[PDB]
């Protein structure tokens, strides 16, 4: 018997590596669907 | 093709009950980017 999880500890001391690291994925989704998320479409100033 | 488009007309009206023999165009209101398939609707109303 055991149980399925453990903690971390993580004390300030600990070697590079053995440290806490945050981390995030972007995961995205294409095409099947109206496009519904894009960057800001740069811009430049108006001549005439 | 995913995009829900709405259009829309107000006017004032002074009539009894008939659907008024004139002419008028609707602009447009607003467009969503939903994309889900519709093939039934239904109205809300006010007791
Ligand atoms: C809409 O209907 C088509 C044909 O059945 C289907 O391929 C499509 O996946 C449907 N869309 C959704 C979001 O279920």
């Amino acid at each position: 018997c055991y149980f399925p999880l453990q903690s971390y500890g993580f004390q300030p001391t600990y070697g590079v590596g053995y440290q806490p690291y945050r981390v995030v994925v972007l995961s995205f989704e294409l095409l099947h669907a109206p496009a519904t998320v894009c960057g800001p479409k740069k811009s430049t100033n108006l001549v005439k | 093709d995913g995009y829900f488009k709405i259009y829309s007309k107000h006017t004032p009206i002074n009539l009894v009950r008939d659907l008024p023999q004139g002419f008028s165009a609707l602009e447009p209101l607003v467009d969503l980017p939903i994309g889900i398939n519709i093939t039934r609707f239904q109205t809300l109303l006010a007791l």
